[PDB]
C-alpha cells in the first residue's frame, strides 16, 4: 500500500505528515502485433553458391539476392563447411532480422593460410587483392571442400593470387596481370631480370595430401534499413491494432505505443516519420499503404500524502500531470503495480 | 503580455498531447506547476 | 562532318542543386546535413544545342568525365535530349548505359555495346520498326533491365509559348544509381541564365547497379532537316558535384523551401 | 553514439550476442549518466 510504499522508499518504520515521491505508473502493452511485406518465392542459396567451380580468385564473382524470404536454419543445417563467424551479427537472430540488398560473392583460396587472409585481418591474399572494412555487417562462411571437390587430376583448376604489387582499391578484382617489374626497371622475357608472373601458382596436387583444402567464401552485405527493405525473414504477420498501445513490429521496427491514423503529408518515397528528438512517431505500413501515427500510452509520476504515522494510517494519492478520466484506479488490467 | 512569449505552457492535463513540451515530456522530462498561482501573486 | 570546335562558356548557377537527402519525412523542422551538393553561385556549363553553321552537325556531345556527380537540365521548349550514356571508355569492352525515351518507355540496358562516332537519334518515328537504334549495333552479355513509363512526363501537346525547365542529378556512389528530377514552366523566354528560385529534386528511382563509371555522353535526336541531320533549337547546363554541409527547412507541408549552407 | 555501435536499444540488442551486448549498453548508460549529473549540477548553480 502506498504506506508501505513510503516507509521502503523512506528506509523507517514512522512517517511523519507530508507528501513524497515514491515511483512512477505506467500502461503496460496488452498484446503484440507483427506487419511485415510478403514475398512468395523463396531465396535462392543452394542454387546462387553450391554449383560448379566459383570465381577466380583474381577476379571474384558478386551474386545479387533481393526480393525474397531467406531462411538460413537451412545453411545451419546443412552438412560439413562449418565455422560461420558473424562479426556483429548474432548467428541465431538471421533469420528474425529482414534485411536489405543482400550481396552474395564467390571466392576460392588455397586454404594454408585462410586464418591470415580473413576477413578483419591482414594476410597474403587480403593485401594482394581483396580488402574489407574494419566491420562489414556480413558473415564470412568458409566452404572446406574435404574429397570430392578437390581437384586430383586437373594441376591449375583455378588459379592461385601468387603475386601483386600492393592492396587494391576496395571493393575490387585483381584482373592485373602482365609480368613483374624488376627494381632496375621491368625486365623483359623472364630471362631478362627474372620475371615472374603473379598468377597461375595454384599447383596442389593429389599427393598434397597435406596441403590445404580448398575454402570457398561467401560473404553477403546488408543492414541500411534507410530504404524499404526487399529481403525479409520467415516471419508470420498478423492483423493491426489502432488506438491501444500495443507492441508493434512494422518491418522489424519493433516498439510499444498507441496507434492512431496520421494526417502527415508523406511523400510516395517518404516511408519514415520522425520528430525533433529523432523519434519516429510516424511509420508506413509494409502492407497496404496507411500512413500510421505513433505515441508511447500514458505514464506520470506517483505522489503519496500521509499526515503522520502516529496520527493516523489514512493516506491520499496525487497522481501527477494525468487528466482523471483517462486514469481511474478501474482501469488495473495493465497498469503497473 | 510582453513576457508571455516563453511560458511553461499554461497546460498540463495531457489532454491535447495528442509539440515541443509534448516532445520533451515523451522523453521523461516533466515540470511541475508552481504552488502559489497568479492569482494568489496579484491579490 | 567537318564541324569545328566551339567555345565552352560558363553561367551563374544563382540557388540550386537540392534534392531530398533522407528518406524519413519531417515538417517545420530545421535540419542541417552534409551531403553531396552543388555550392550557391557555382559555374556550370550551358552548351547550346543550336543548328551548327545553320544546318550542319556539330560536335555538341563531349566526353565529359563523371567525377562525383552532374546536374543536366534543360531550357528546351521541345523534346530534343534524349540518352545519357555513362561509360569508362565508350566501347563495346566497357559496361555501359543509357536512358532512352522511345515510345513510351525508358529501356534501362546494362549491356556492353559498340558506340558510334556520332550516336544520334530522330525526334519523328521513320514510316513504315524505325532506324532510330544506330547509337549502337552489337551487343555483347546482359545485366540487369528496367523498362517501365518514361522519365519525361512533360507534354508540349498544350500549346507553345512556354519552354522546359528539367532538371536532373545524377549520383553514383558504393554500388547505387539514384536520380532526381523536377520539372517547371518557364515565363521569359531568355535561355542565358536559370531563373533564381529554389526547387527540391525529388527523388524519381533508385537503380542499384555498380557498374563502374568514368564518364558521361549525351544524345540528340535529329530526324531530319524539314543536307545532313539537324532539329530545331535546345540548351543543356552541366555541372559537378562535391560534398558540402547545408541547412534544410522545412514547412508546414514538410516539403523544403530553402537551403543554407555552411562554408559560402 | 558514445563509441558504440547503434544508439537504438533494440537494434544494439538484436543485432549483438550478448556476452558484447553487456558492455554495449553499458558504454551508453555511463555517457547518459555524465550527462544527467551534468545537467542537474548545471540545475544547482543556476538555482545558486
Ligand atoms: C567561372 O566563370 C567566370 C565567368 O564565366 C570566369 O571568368 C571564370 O574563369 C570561371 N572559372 C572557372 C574555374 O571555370
Ligand atoms: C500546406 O500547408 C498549408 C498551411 O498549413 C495548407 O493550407 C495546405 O493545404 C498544405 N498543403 C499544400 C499542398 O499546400
Amino acid at each position: 500500500d502506498p504506506l508501505s510504499e513510503t516507509k521502503c522508499t523512506l528506509k523507517s518504520f514512522t512517517v511523519e505528515k507530508g507528501i513524497y515521491q515514491t515511483s512512477n505508473f505506467r500502461v503496460q502493452p496488452t498484446e503484440s502485433i507483427v506487419r511485415f511485406p510478403n514475398i512468395t518465392n523463396l531465396c535462392p542459396f543452394d542454387e546462387v553458391f553450391n554449383a560448379t567451380r566459383f570465381a577466380s580468385v583474381y577476379a571474384w564473382n558478386r551474386k545479387r539476392i533481393s526480393n525474397c524470404v531467406a531462411d538460413y536454419s537451412v545453411l545451419y543445417n546443412l552438412a560439413p563447411f562449418f565455422t560461420f563467424k558473424c562479426y556483429g551479427v548474432s548467428p541465431t537472430k538471421l533469420n528474425d532480422l529482414c534485411f536489405t540488398n543482400v550481396y552474395a560473392d564467390s571466392f576460392v583460396i588455397r586454404g594454408d593460410e585462410v586464418r591470415q587472409i580473413a576477413p578483419g585481418q591482414t594476410g597474403n591474399i587480403a593485401d594482394y587483392n581483396y580488402k574489407l572494412p574494419d566491420d562489414f555487417t556480413g558473415c564470412v562462411i568458409a566452404w572446406n571442400s574435404n574429397k570430392l571437390d578437390s581437384k586430383v587430376s586437373g594441376n591449375y583448376n583455378y588459379l592461385y593470387r601468387l603475386f601483386r604489387k600492393s592492396n587494391l582499391k576496395p571493393f575490387e578484382r585483381d584482373i592485373s596481370t602482365e609480368i613483374y617489374q624488376a627494381g632496375n626497371k621491368p625486365c623483359n622475357g623472364v630471362a631478362g631480370f627474372n620475371c615472374y608472373f603473379p598468377l597461375k601458382s595454384y599447383s596442389f596436387r593429389p599427393t598434397y595430401g597435406v596441403g590445404h583444402q580448398p575454402y570457398r567464401v561467401v560473404v553477403l552485405s546488408f543492414e541500411l534499413l534507410h530504404a524499404p527493405a526487399t529481403v525479409c525473414g520467415p516471419k508470420k504477420s498478423t492483423n493491426l491494432v489502432k488506438n491501444k498501445c500495443v507492441n508493434f513490429n512494422f518491418n522489424g521496427l519493433k516498439g510499444t505505443g498507441v496507434l492512431t491514423e496520421s494526417n502527415k503529408k508523406f511523400l510516395p518515397f517518404q516511408q519514415f516519420g520522425r520528430d525533433i528528438a529523432d523519434t519516429t512517431d510516424a511509420v508506413r505500413d509494409p502492407q497496404t499503404l496507411e500512413i500510421l501515427d505513433i505515441t508511447p500510452c500514458s505514464f506520470g509520476g506517483v505522489s503519496v500524502i500521509t499526515p503522520g504515522t502516529n496520527t493516523s494510517n489514512q493516506v491520499a494519492v496525487l497522481y501527477q500531470g494525468v487528466n482523471c478520466t483517462e486514469v481511474p484506479v478501474a482501469i488495473h488490467a495493465d497498469q503497473l503495480t | 503580455n510582453k513576457v508571455t512569449l516563453a511560458d511553461a505552457g499554461f497546460i498540463k492535463q495531457y489532454g491535447d498531447c495528442l509539440d515541443l513540451i509534448c516532445a520533451q515530456k515523451f522523453k521523461g522530462l516533466t515540470v511541475l506547476p508552481p504552488l502559489l498561482t497568479d492569482e494568489m501573486i496579484a491579490q | 562532318t567537318t564541324r569545328t570546335q566551339l567555345p565552352p562558356a560558363y553561367t551563374n548557377s544563382f540557388t540550386r542543386g537540392v534534392y531530398y537527402p533522407d528518406k524519413v519525412f519531417r515538417s517545420s523542422v530545421l535540419h542541417s546535413t552534409q551531403d553531396l551538393f552543388l555550392p550557391f553561385f557555382s559555374n556550370v556549363t550551358w552548351f547550346h544545342v543550336i543548328s551548327g553553321t545553320n544546318g550542319t552537325k556539330r560536335f555538341d556531345n563531349p566526353v565529359l568525365p563523371f567525377n562525383d556527380g552532374v546536374y543536366f537540365a534543360s531550357i528546351e521548349k521541345s523534346n530534343i535530349i534524349r540518352g545519357w550514356i555513362f561509360g569508362t571508355t565508350l566501347d563495346s569492352k566497357t559496361q555501359s548505359l543509357l536512358i532512352v525515351n522511345n515510345a513510351t518507355n525508358v529501356v534501362i540496358k546494362v549491356c556492353e555495346f559498340q558506340f558510334c562516332n556520332d550516336p544520334f537519334l530522330d525526334h519523328k518515328n521513320n514510316k513504315s520498326m524505325e532506324s532510330e537504334f544506330r547509337v549502337y549495333s552489337s551487343a555483347n552479355n546482359c545485366t540487369f533491365e528496367y523498362v517501365s513509363q518514361p522519365f519525361l512526363m512533360d507534354l508540349e501537346g498544350k500549346q507553345g509559348n512556354f519552354k522546359n525547365l528539367r532538371e536532373f542529378v545524377f549520383k553514383n556512389i558504393d554500388g547505387y544509381f539514384k536520380i532526381y528530377s523536377k520539372h517547371t514552366p518557364i515565363i521569359v523566354r531568355e535561355p542565358e541564365d536559370l531563373p533564381q528560385g529554389f526547387s527540391a529534386l525529388e527523388p524519381l528511382v533508385d537503380l542499384p547497379i555498380g557498374i563502374n563509371i568514368t564518364r558521361f555522353q549525351t544524345l540528340l535526336a535529329l530526324h531530319r532537316s524539314y543536307s545532313g541531320w539537324t532539329a530545331g533549337a535546345a540548351a543543356y547546363y552541366v555541372g559537378y558535384l562535391q560534398p558540402r554541409t547545408f541547412l534544410l527547412k522545412y514547412n508546414e507541408n514538410g516539403t523544403i523551401t530553402d537551403a543554407v549552407d555552411c562554408a559560402l | 553514439k558514445f563509441g558504440a555501435i547503434s544508439s537504438v536499444l533494440n537494434d544494439i540488442f538484436s543485432r549483438l550476442d550478448p556476452p558484447e551486448a553487456e558492455v554495449q549498453i553499458d558504454r551508453l548508460i555511463t555517457g547518459r549518466l555524465q550527462s544527467l549529473q551534468t545537467y542537474v549540477t548545471q540545475q544547482l548553480i543556476r538555482a545558486a
